[PDB]
């Protein structure tokens, strides 16, 4: 049911469908080292991708429904040059007729145009003044459906965002060749990332969009704050979804010391461009492989690892005493060689028992394989202290709403551009 | 029917006057004078607490505008409610009973407000304390009047106003000796802080407790007993007065010759009692507006309103004008540095009252600096670094910041007015109020002194009234002091410095006191004993409302011109004196 599907291969991009679309790539197109299937496009003439379909699959009808889907990562817009700067990223218009998708300051726009020069635009808007954003510099699953009889709809991460009637539009012609390049961007340091571009000749409904989202989400692998793979030997800042205005901090080193949630977070401001909350605050968490037999650095589900903590550019270990008062027992950062027999092993969890993808969670267990419990935070005398407790597991068993057992790992990224 | 009641009331008043003349003046009268003087000193202290603690509470509670003014006016609103309430209740429950109730309410809520942390709770506590202390003046004056013979009534009643001035002096001294110790940081509870102004509030709530303690040992006034149909206890109280007086004199052998005193003939349950009390109080209030008392009540209303309006407006306007003059001098001493180009260098200083214009600082790290009323205008900051910066009344206007970091600074978003920040980071912002709160330092000291001076200004005139109340008359003293108050209001224009304002405030305070003493005695003597406290409380409620209006207007008139307050005060005082000159004369009459 897919006509075009660009997928990475041995130093090339190959169409998975049985159509043999000819793909040519410019000399300045990049690939991520870990996730080479992600394609990076910069604001250069050479950083271009052309794909050519066949004459038997060119959209030239009036009653033909069709859908597109992809994953896009767009960095933060930093200065005033970027507003009112609509630039096309994917294009299929020839002789002023076709479909295109473009980006503006906090906007993703899908445009249809027929032989009668009638414009239909479906736009998704995300703000930049939010404290913590779900779309700024993070991977977004965009799916656009077109039923010529009823409507054109857009979907962000599988949920409907906007829809517009297109029954007035006439005959829509499509180019023999599809574009992948930044056109019309005045910013000379602006780039995007796209991956997993699929095309279908029918309008998808909610069920197909959703199960496509789960299929392409790679639920078996942990993800950081930016949506990339989680890796060992890389310092991550810690964010709590339940309490996003405080960062993990430590006061003392050893068993007598505890790690708690200290706030409030700072801010990064550019005077009506962005008012974001500082993400590089707190103590960095490093993940060290213990029992993972995989050769790559990618952190997968059910991996049993160790958690180093960086304090004053010195690496300590997460550990706690398995035998103390109460179930919610405090966590501590202690010296590497002096750990002895305190519990260190932590199991990383990404998807639930049923296989539904959720955020990153850590389940502390002892050396005997007994679950100490999920890691979260609890309030002791007006201090949010980090503790490992079985309460979250009990709530999960009862299908209740857990509070604070979900974490986010934020590595330093160029798309955020924050000063550390 | 009316004639018989009038004859009975007149004969009762005459017999009561004869009994009081027989008993004489002595130790009982002086003891009660001191007790009610403490009760009045509580009221005199109560009016200064919020004004003295506002500079510290504004920082300790993050008080903004439209909240300090309400805090100032809440005491007068509470007094306005309490005066009416307790004046209405005193004619049906008793002078001493209602005095104890109201004073206890004042002490309870003043003690509670000393530990309250929030603002709305502080407003509620202060309002209830003002309600408790509102009825001190009417009840005290009507209670002391009913133990005095006609020979010396104005003098002995005007001696009772020394304690208001004593209370003002006590409040000023306590504020001077307690508030300046800002180092006191007693900690009870992590989230709560105990500063010195709370200690000041406690010491200011002390005189109401002392007044209650002194009042426990005094008997009810016999006149209230006689009006309400109770003759045994009235006779017992009169006998106690006689025995105390004659034992003090030195003749503890004579016998109370009075045997019988003529008495006014008397003609769900909680709700019924409350409804009955409300109905009787409303009846007393309406009868106060009766055919016999309809001219008198209106003239008294006019005099009270006009004099309260003028006095309170002036007494609030004087400190505001002094503050405005000091601020004008401070702004006149401001230094200006137009333009400076600064290269890589660490910055250390503490700047006061400066304006730097057109600056250009490149890679400058400002470490550990205190800024007081320092303004940067038209400046450009590039790759700068602000650390341990603390600032008050400091603003960055028309400024551009590029790649700058604000680490451990209290430079909040309200200090950057019409400023552009590019790629700037705020880290570890210091705890502080969301908006400006201003700062008061050593300049509070003189303020206390000023208040003290004003209170001392009352000392001479009072004495003169106390030595001349029964020689000239209440009407003549009232008019001849209101005229001098108007003259001083006109003379107001001849002063533009702090010393001139202090002298003018002292002169006005020393001139208006005789008029206030005469007004108090006249409103005591002009009403019958079954409506005295109701009428006095209503007039005191009117006085507090006029005080609120005058305070609001005269605060709105600071820094604009000196003609509007002068015109308002002079007109109001002239109208009050004109209305007062038409009142009836009460000198040389039985308390009827
Ligand atoms: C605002 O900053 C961004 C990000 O730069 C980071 O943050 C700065 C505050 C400063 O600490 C830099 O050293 C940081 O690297 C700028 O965008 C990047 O600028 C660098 C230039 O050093 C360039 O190499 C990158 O490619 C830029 N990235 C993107 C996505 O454009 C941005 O230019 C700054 N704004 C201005 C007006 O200078
Ligand atoms: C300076 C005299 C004015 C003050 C204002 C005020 O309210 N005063 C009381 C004195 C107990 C009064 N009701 O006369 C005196
Ligand atoms: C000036 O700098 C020194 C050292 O940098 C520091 O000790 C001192 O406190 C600074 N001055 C002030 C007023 O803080
Ligand atoms: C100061 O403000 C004026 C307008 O009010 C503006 O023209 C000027 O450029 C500003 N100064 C700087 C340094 O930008």
């Amino acid at each position: 049911t897919s006509i075009l599907s660009i997928v990475y291969k041995k130093d090339d991009l190959i169409d998975l469908s049985r159509y043999g679309a000819k793909i040519n790539i410019g000399d300045r197109v990049y690939y991520d080292s870990i996730d080479k299937n992600q394609i990076k496009l910069i604001n250069l003439e050479s950083s271009t991708i052309e794909v050519i379909l066949k004459n038997a699959i060119v959209y030239n009808s009036m009653y033909e429904n069709f859908s597109t889907s992809f994953w896009i990562k767009i960095p933060k817009y930093f200065s005033k040059i970027n507003l009112n700067n609509e630039y096309t990223i994917i294009n299929c218009i020839e002789n002023n007729s076709g479909w295109k998708v473009s980006l503006n300051y906090g906007e993703i726009i899908w445009t249809l145009q027929d032989n009668k020069q009638n414009i239909q635009r479906v736009v998704f808007k995300y703000s930049q003044m939010v404290n913590i954003s779900d779309y700024i510099n993070r991977w977004i699953f965009v799916t656009i459906t077109n039923n010529r009889l009823t409507k054109s709809k857009i979907y962000i991460n599988g949920r409907l965002i906007d829809q517009k009637p297109i029954s007035n539009l006439g005959n829509i012609h499509a180019s023999n060749k599809i574009m992948f390049k930044l056109d019309g961007c005045r910013d000379p340091r602006r780039y995007i990332m796209i991956k997993y571009f699929n095309l279908f000749d029918k309008e998808l409904n909610e069920k197909e969009i959703k199960d496509l989202y789960d299929s392409q989400s790679n639920s078996g692998i942990l993800k950081d704050f930016w949506g990339n793979y989680l890796q060992y030997d890389k310092p991550y800042y810690m964010l709590n979804l339940f309490d996003p205005n405080k960062y993990v901090d430590v006061n003392n080193i050893g068993i007598r010391g505890y790690m708690y949630l200290k706030g409030p977070r700072g801010s990064v401001v550019t005077t009506n461009i962005y008012l974001n909350s500082t993400l590089y605050e707190g103590t960095k968490f490093i993940i060290k492989k213990y029992a993972s037999g995989n050769e790559d650095n990618i952190v997968r589900n059910n991996d049993r690892v160790y958690i180093n903590v960086v304090v004053k550019n010195k690496e300590y270990r997460l550990a706690t005493n398995a035998s103390q008062a109460g179930v919610e027992k405090i966590l501590s950062a202690l010296e590497i060689p002096d750990v002895g027999n305190l519990s260190q092993v932590v199991v990383m969890k990404s998807k639930d028992d049923q296989g539904i993808r959720n955020k990153c969670k850590m389940n502390l267990q002892d050396n005997n394989g007994n679950d100490i419990g999920f890691i979260g935070f609890h309030l002791y005398d007006n201090i949010a202290k980090l503790v490992a407790s079985n309460w979250y597991n009990r709530q999960v068993g009862k299908a209740s709403r857990t509070f604070g057992c979900s974490w986010e790992f934020i590595p330093v990224d160029d798309g955020w551009g924050e000063s550390s | 029917g009316e004639a018989q009641r009038r004859k009975e009331r007149e004969e009762l008043a005459q017999q009561y006057e004869a009994i009081l003349r027989e008993c004489g003046h002595g130790r009982f009268q002086w003891t009660l004078y001191f007790v009610l003087g403490l009760a009045l000193m509580a009221d005199g202290v109560e009016v200064f607490v919020v004004g003295f603690v506002l500079p510290s509470a504004e920082k300790d509670m993050c008080l903004s505008d439209s909240n300090k003014g309400m805090l100032g006016l809440i005491v007068y609103l509470g007094m306005m409610v309490g005066a009416f309430l307790w004046g209405g209740l005193a004619d049906r429950l008793g002078r001493r009973q209602c005095l104890l109730i109201s004073l206890s309410v004042n002490s309870v809520f003043a003690f509670f407000s000393s530990f309250v942390q929030g603002y709305g709770t502080f407003l509620f506590c202060r309002l209830l304390s003002g309600v408790g202390i509102g009825g001190s003046i009417p009840i005290v004056f009507s209670y002391f009047s009913e133990f005095l013979a006609q020979e010396k009534r104005g003098e002995h009643l005007s001696w009772l106003c020394m304690f208001w001035m004593i209370g003002g002096v006590y409040a000023a001294a306590m504020a001077w000796a307690i508030i300046p110790h800002y180092g006191w940081s007693f900690q009870m509870g992590s989230a709560y802080q105990f500063h010195s102004w709370r200690v000041f509030v406690l010491v200011c709530a002390f005189p109401s407790v002392f007044a209650i303690g002194a009042l426990t040992t005094q008997p009810e006034s016999p006149r209230f007993f006689l009006e309400n149909g109770k003759h045994d206890e009235a006779w017992m109280v009169l006998k106690q007065v006689h025995d105390t007086n004659m034992r003090a004199k030195g003749h503890p052998e004579r016998v109370f010759s009075v045997t019988h005193i003529k008495t006014i003939h008397q003609e769900q349950r909680w709700g019924v009692r409350a409804l009955s009390l409300g109905g009787q109080v409303w009846g007393n209030f309406l009868s106060c507006f009766g055919p016999e008392y309809r001219r008198i009540t209106l003239m008294m209303m006019g005099v009270w309103f006009t004099m309260s309006f003028s006095y309170y407006g002036l007494t609030v306007w004087f400190p505001d004008m002094i503050r405005h003059l000091q601020a004008v001098d401070y702004a006149s001493r401001t230094k200006v540095f137009p333009g400076e180009r600064v290269e890589h260098v660490t910055f250390n200083f503490t700047l006061e009252n400066q304006i730097h214009r057109g600056g250009q600082y490149f890679n400058d790290k400002f470490i550990g600096l205190r800024l007081k009323s320092v303004s940067f205008e038209d400046s450009l900051f590039e790759e700068c670094y602000f650390e341990d910066v603390t600032s008050s009344n400091t603003f960055f206007r028309n400024c551009t910041f590029i790649n700058t970091v604000f680490y451990n600074t209290d430079l909040f978003e309200y200090k950057f007015v019409n400023s552009r920040l590019i790629n700037s980071t705020f880290l570890h912002n210091k705890e502080g109020c969301p908006l400006d709160v201003t700062g008061t330092g050593e300049g509070a000291y003189m303020v206390y002194f000023v208040s003290f001076l004003g209170t001392l200004a009352v000392l001479p005139g009072n004495i003169v009234s106390a030595l001349l109340m029964d020689k000239i008359g209440r009407l003549r003293m009232l008019a001849g002091s209101s005229v001098m108050s108007c003259v001083s209001c006109f003379f107001l224009s001849f002063g533009n410095s702090e010393s001139a304002m202090i002298a003018l405030l002292c002169l006005f305070g020393g001139v208006s006191i005789a008029s206030w003493n005469a007004l108090d005695v006249l409103t005591v003597e002009l009403y019958p004993s079954d409506k005295r406290t109701t009428a006095f409380g209503f007039l005191n409620a009117l006085c507090k409302l006029a005080a609120v209006l005058g305070i609001s207007i005269f605060t709105s008139f600071v820094g604009i011109t000196k003609a509007a307050p002068i015109l308002f005060a002079s007109a109001a005082l002239a109208l009050g004196s004109s209305l007062a000159l038409k009142l009836p004369e009460t000198r040389g009459q039985v308390l009827q």
